């Protein structure tokens, strides 16, 4: 909501990483009882480069 | 100290690489 905290800087390359990211946003957004709330992104601990490589090592390994 | 200790990915690395290889400047 505050513009962008440059830890979450998804490259160009590597774009699918969103798809996945909507998911583990509407994951907490509806296992939290009451209303389903807006939910904006707030922090990458390792950057947003270095997140995906961890799935493409579990996409090497399959 | 636990608050400041946690202080671009890829240029952290390098200037951690940077500071952590050099030290220096019989009758």
């Amino acid at each position: 909501k505050d513009g962008r905290h440059l830890n979450t800087d998804i490259p160009p390359r590597m774009g699918w990483l969103r798809a996945i990211l909507r998911f583990l946003g509407a994951g907490m957004a509806m296992t939290a009882t009451g209303v389903a709330v807006d939910i904006y992104l707030e922090d990458i601990h390792g950057g947003g480069r270095s997140l995906g490589q961890r799935f493409m090592t579990w996409m090497r390994q399959e | 100290a636990h608050v400041a200790s946690h202080g671009s990915s890829e240029i952290q690395r390098h200037i951690t690489e940077f500071i952590s290889s050099w030290q220096n400047h019989a009758q």
